[PDB]
């Protein structure tokens, strides 16, 4: 069931994975081919794809409270998702080349997205339980730079400095 | 039931070409979907219908933007300034389906999601500046205000998007793209107002609020809302220009920042060498 | 070591050398598994199948 | 089925799309080698070719009420099929570098002309609905001019240079 699997990990709803929009989900597992076991990891494959869907909210949000660097915050995520996107389509390639193989290569690709996507989802919503507004995002994502996990720290670098992009435009068109 | 598998990939691509139809229910502007069928329980069983409901929203704002277009210059060239763009979307659009005809393509459903991802988020920030233009055209008494307040909008939205982003200017040009088109015609009535005394203001709508009361002692009314001092440098002028014909005498994007505020202060001397060489004659 | 780089995350906590350590033992970590790709290749149809 | 499609485009009847002359049309698609979908786009396809048969009966009228500017402004609605009948003959060596080319880059053409072809059928529906005679075409045509769409605005420039040509005209044999 090799395509059933990508586009339930882009966020968009079913009837068996019934979705109503960016917030719930009902399983509805009573399925006759998928095992027990296998609709376990479906439920470990949606919790990769309900956090993406978590996270075009504060796009359309944003983009499309307030702030300059609201939206400055928002080009350091389209980074964030964009190797992600690119594994989304060297997946499709590995459907065509054989369409017989089974879930558990894509479920290894997504058990590499396991330590990026809640160490991201971990960061915006203590984001958004502060109430945060200004260069205090930027301070806040600093110290989430601080940690470590070193594929999380160089992408909490890379929204870092974007937005100190943004604070370098200030102080040149200041001076 | 079996629908045709890589082709409604295709047939999507289609659809956002020839924007109504039959693969595709989308009957309104405010709801766009589609349902093509549930596919065979081995060989992409819902992933690749859960990528024809991402694409559903995607082909929804071309939908919402054509319908924007019909058929002031502010309001008109505003438009023109999606439909010229157009193009350059449609360009694209003929390259993957000149790839897809050539056989062999060696593409498929999800190799294609990139190529068209860096348009994607181009179209996006294409639906924020149109959906944030008009809020207030079904509430009545639009004229000047809702005129006012969507290049209001427009100007609000190239504060938040260029100044955050100056990684690619590929997007920044395309926010002056909607900014320097619909400015013109607001422009054009001021180059006329001055080197010619009269100015144009329709009657259904309204613009920079400058209108000539009808007696001779009277001399200029500005319209009360029901640079600031460079626009009132325009309408002295403008005042006096109209004296002046009744009376009867005789490289890189990242070291040029950053980038509208450095154009209008280009602009303000360029009101002000009229401005400057008015007053001499007056 | 798949629990080991578990209890790895901090924030850098304690040491600069203690997670590097691990970023190494996670690339030690990912050479098993290219030896572990060779071996499925070997199960299905596309030599013998013994123990 | 490359031919019968530019040629349904250039305003001549058949017995699959049967037209009389000039007003009037029956789609008959009891058609075996076409879609259903695949013949509602040859109504949108149709259309582009009714206004342009709606086009030459206001030439024939004219060419071949009264008014020295009615074939002034004839002279300017030639201009507008030029670029037309050009990209009628750009199609037909479309379809003899490769005949399996399906419909849809004709589909594409027509698109370009889909906001050309009744932007200009709206201005002579308003022009006959008047009953217009003389210099106030002109006028007609200059706040038609007045109007945006920046390839259609060059357009109803053309047609205005031309009969402010015949206006250049006169104002130079009377002086």
């Amino acid at each position: 069931m090799i395509h059933e699997l990508l586009l339930a990990l882009s966020g968009y709803p079913g009837s068996i994975f019934t979705w109503n929009k960016r917030t719930g989900l009902q399983v509805s597992q009573d399925i006759p081919f998928l095992h027990p076991g296998e609709t376990s990891v479906l439920n470990r494959l949606c919790k990769l794809g309900t956090d993406y869907i978590r996270f075009t909210e504060f796009i359309e949000q944003y983009t499309g409270l307030h702030g300059i660097y609201l939206r400055a915050f928002c080009r350091g995520l389209d980074s964030i998702l964009q190797p992600y996107r690119q594994a989304l389509l060297d997946l499709e390639q590995e459907f065509l080349a054989d369409p017989h193989l089974s879930i558990s290569h894509i479920n290894y690709s997504l058990d590499q997205f396991h330590l990026l996507f809640p160490s991201i989802m971990v960061v915006v919503e203590q984001i958004k339980s502060q109430k945060i507004h200004g260069c205090q995002i930027l301070e806040t994502v600093y110290k989430h730079s601080c940690g470590g996990l070193p594929p999380v720290r160089s992408a909490l670098e890379k929204t870092l400095a974007v937005c100190h992009g943004v604070m370098y435009k200030q102080l040149s068109a200041w001076m | 039931t079996i629908v045709t598998e890589t082709q409604v990939i295709r047939e999507t691509l289609w659809l956002l070409s020839g924007v109504k139809k039959l693969l595709i229910f989308q009957l309104n502007d405010g709801k766009v979907n589609v349902r093509n069928d549930i596919i065979v329980t081995h060989m992409t069983q819902n992933c690749l219908r859960s990528v024809l409901e991402q694409i559903a929203a995607y082909g929804q704002v071309v939908f919402r933007l054509q319908k924007f277009i019909d058929e002031f210059r502010t309001y008109q060239a505003f438009m023109w300034a999606l439909y010229k763009y157009f193009i350059s979307f449609k360009e694209e659009l003929t390259e993957i389906e000149k790839c897809i005809i050539n056989k062999d393509e060696t593409v498929t459903l999800a190799i294609v999601l990139d190529k068209l991802a860096p348009r994607l988020a181009q179209l996006k920030v294409l639906h924020r500046v149109f959906s944030t233009g008009i809020a207030e055209v079904p509430p009545d008494t639009r004229n000047v205000v809702r005129a006012s307040h969507l290049l209001n909008t427009l100007y609000k939205a190239i504060l938040d998007y260029d100044n955050v982003g100056e990684a690619s200017e590929q997007t920044v040009s395309l926010l002056f793209c909607l900014w320097v088109e619909t400015v013109r015609p607001y422009l054009e009535i001021v180059d006329e107002w001055i080197v010619h005394g009269n100015l144009f203001d329709p009657a259904k709508e309204f613009i920079i609020q400058r209108n000539k009361d009808v007696p001779f002692n009277h001399r200029d009314f500005w319209y009360a809302t029901y640079l600031k001092p460079v626009l009132k440098q325009i309408i002295m002028a403008g005042k006096s220009m109209q004296l002046l014909k009744n009376l009867k005498c005789r490289s890189e994007s990242v070291t040029c920042q950053s980038f509208e505020l450095t154009l209008r202060s280009c602009l303000y001397p360029h009101i002000g060498k009229q401005y400057l060489e008015c007053c001499g004659n007056l | 070591i798949k629990k080991y780089t578990d209890q790895r995350s901090l924030d850098r906590a304690f040491g600069l050398v203690g997670q590097s350590f691990c970023a190494a033992l996670h690339q030690e970590l990912k050479e098993y598994y290219r030896l572990l790709s060779v071996l499925h290749s070997q199960l299905q149809v596309e030599s013998s199948l013994t123990l």
